Order: C-alpha cells, then sequence, then structure tokens
C-alpha cells in the first residue's frame, strides 16, 4: 500500500 | 488517530514515521528530539508476548512527513538507525511501565520548514502545564477508528485527573504514566489508536510559546470507546534516563 | 535542541495553526 521508498534507503 | 483532523502542512515538523523495511509498512509513531535523536514507545520495538523484537537493520524513519503511504518526494528524509536504546526497566511483562525508547540515526537530518525537533520539558515546564483539564495534542497516521487516513492526523485532548485514569481499568497504572481523553458526559471525543504508538502527545508553553513533548503514546482499551482514556508515557519522570542516553552515547 | 519548539511554517512566521487556540484557553 506504501509507494515504494528509493532504492538507495534500502540497500 | 481516531476523531482527529487532517494536520496541516508544517504543523508537526517533529513527527518521525517508524517504517518497517520488509515487508513495507508503517510500525509506530515517533518523534525528533535533535538531529540525531528520535523518541518513541518502547514497546514499538520490543514486545515479547508477540514476538515482537525489532533490531537497528529492520527499520527506517521517515522524517518530514504528511501523507502517510506516498513517498514525499524533495520533502521527507529518511533515516538509518545507529543504535536502538530501551529503557532498562521497561515492563513488557505487566503494564508497559517506562514505555520509553530513543533511537540513534547514522547522520544528522537536516532541518526545514517540514522537519524540527520538538522540546524536552523541564521540571517547572512539566509542573505547569501538566494539569487535568490542560489540553495537549496528540499526531499520528494510525486506525481512524477501533480505515487508514490519507494524511497525518491530529487532535487535542484533555489531561485527566490521575484517580479516574485508575478507576477506568483494570491494568495496574504508574506515576510514569497519565491519561488522556474526554469523558462520557463532556461531549466531545477522539483518542489515539493502533498505529499511533510511539507518537507524541505535545503541549505548547504559554510561557515561551514552545512546544513540548510531555508524553508518547502508549496503550488504550480499544479507541476512543467511553469511560476509557488513551495511556501515555510520562516523558517528564524519564529525562534522567533521557540525558544519560544522550550524554553516554551522543 | 535550542531552537526546539518552534515550528518553521507557525511560530517562526508568527502564523497561528488551526486549533492550538484550543489548547491555550484550556491553560486556565
Ligand atoms: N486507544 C489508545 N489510546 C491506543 C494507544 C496506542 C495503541 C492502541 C492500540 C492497542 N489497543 S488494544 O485495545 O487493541 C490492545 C490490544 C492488545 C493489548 C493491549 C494492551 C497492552 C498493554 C497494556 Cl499495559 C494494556 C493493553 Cl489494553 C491493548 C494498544 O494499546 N496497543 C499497545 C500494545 C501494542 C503491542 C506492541 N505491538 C499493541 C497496540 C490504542
Ligand atoms: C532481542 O534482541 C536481541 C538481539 O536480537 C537479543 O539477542 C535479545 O535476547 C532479544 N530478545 C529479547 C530481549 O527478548
Ligand atoms: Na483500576
Ligand atoms: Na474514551
Amino acid at each position: 500500500d506504501f509507494e515504494e521508498i528509493p532504492e538507495e534507503y534500502l540497500q | 488517530i481516531v476523531e482527529g483532523s487532517d494536520a496541516e502542512i508544517g504543523m508537526s515538523p517533529w513527527q518521525v514515521m517508524l517504517f518497517r523495511k520488509s515487508p513495507q509498512e508503517l510500525l509506530c509513531g515517533a518523534s525528533l528530539i535533535s538531529d540525531r535523536w528520535v523518541l518513541t514507545a518502547a514497546h514499538c520495538l520490543l514486545y515479547p508476548p508477540w514476538d515482537k523484537n525489532f533490531t537497528e537493520n529492520d527499520l527506517l524513519v521517515r522524517i518530514g512527513k504528511h501523507s502517510r503511504t506516498r513517498y514525499e518526494r524533495n520533502i521527507e528524509k529518511i533515516s538509518m538507525l545507529e543504535k536502538i536504546y530501551i529503557h532498562p526497566r521497561y515492563n513488557w511483562r505487566e503494564n508497559l511501565d517506562r514505555d520509553i525508547a530513543l533511537m540513534k540515526l547514522k547522520k544528522p537530518v537536516a532541518f526545514s520548514d517540514y522537519i524540527h525537533p520538538v522540546c524536552l520539558p523541564d521540571r517547572e515546564t512539566a509542573a505547569s502545564l501538566l494539569q487535568a483539564g490542560y489540553k495537549g495534542r496528540v499526531t499520528g497516521w494510525g486506525n481512524l477508528k477501533e480505515g487508514q487516513p490519507s494524511v497525518l492526523q491530529v487532535v487535542n485532548l484533555p489531561i485527566v485527573e490521575r484517580p479516574v485514569c485508575k478507576d477506568s481499568t483494570r491494568i495496574r497504572i504508574t506515576d510514569n504514566m497519565f491519561c488522556a481523553g474526554y469523558k462520557p458526559d463532556e461531549g466531545k471525543r477522539g483518542d489515539a489508536c493502533e498505529g499511533d504508538s510511539g507518537g507524541p502527545f505535545v503541549m505548547k508553553s504559554p510561557f515561551n510559546n514552545r512546544w513540548y513533548q510531555m508524553g508518547i503514546v502508549s496503550w488504550g482499551e480499544g479507541c476512543d470507546r467511553d469511560g476509557k482514556y488513551g495511556f501515555y508515557t510520562h516523558v517528564f519522570r524519564l529525562k534522567k534516563w533521557i540525558q544519560k542516553v544522550i550524554d553516554q552515547f551522543g | 535542541e535550542a531552537d526546539c519548539g518552534l515550528r518553521p511554517l507557525f511560530e517562526k512566521k508568527s502564523l497561528e495553526d488551526k486549533t492550538e487556540r484550543e489548547l491555550l484557553e484550556s491553560y486556565i
């Protein structure tokens, strides 16, 4: 339901 | 938040969202108390009866947000956690006594129109403001009823006399808690709810016009039930632990 | 933490939010 946060924040 | 309303832009620039990485979901509210420290409820991070035990790498904090679900490009900032500190006498076994925790960010967050820290109360400010009848303000992206809001919700609620708090529940109430809400007769209503935990109960000093965080959303029996009241961690009573954590690990 | 509790879009510009007066009025 949440828009994907930038990939840099997952790495 | 139940029976609250849409927050205004920048109305609560210390509001923090605790965000679970996988799966991506809202965990809890929280607050920004400096450029590196975030305050929340201990139970948001540690609750053994439901097998909840989050480590730093499990979570992100999202600061400057207004929309619950949208990635607010150029507005919100997302920070990683360097270290979690839970009150050593946090009592998850019985009544959530000392429901408090600190989170140190890996790097300082930049302040802005939408991101700014709340003050923590001194003794005099607590003594002056924490009185039955005095209203504080609660904010969060939690449930709208006992279903999820598009944007940050806000509600103002009166502090309740300690004996009324005690008499409303079977839970043993400590000096490290206070409760807030309207009485059934009073007409108006409103309460925090699931998902709002860890968020701030704030008051605006009429002495220096600053916002102070007096409480952390801790627990309630249902949400907005007549004759029930939301319970909040008493931040001033735990300030010595907060200072100690920040002094030692700053 | 010395500029705490003063909101950029409100206190800093001396603009009030829609319901803060409700708080002040409770502070008797
Ligand atoms: N209304 C508010 N102001 C209110 C404020 C914050 C949250 C919520 C929703 C929920 N309410 S609940 O009625 O559904 C519920 C359910 C199961 C146990 C308890 C409970 C836990 C500890 C204690 Cl001392 C007392 C109680 Cl009654 C409560 C609740 O209080 N929590 C806290 C513990 C958390 C556990 C960590 N994930 C789950 C969500 C509501
Ligand atoms: C919670 O987390 C730490 C690390 O995961 C762990 O080693 C501790 O025993 C865990 N469980 C608790 C506090 O119940
Ligand atoms: Na009781
Ligand atoms: Na109630």
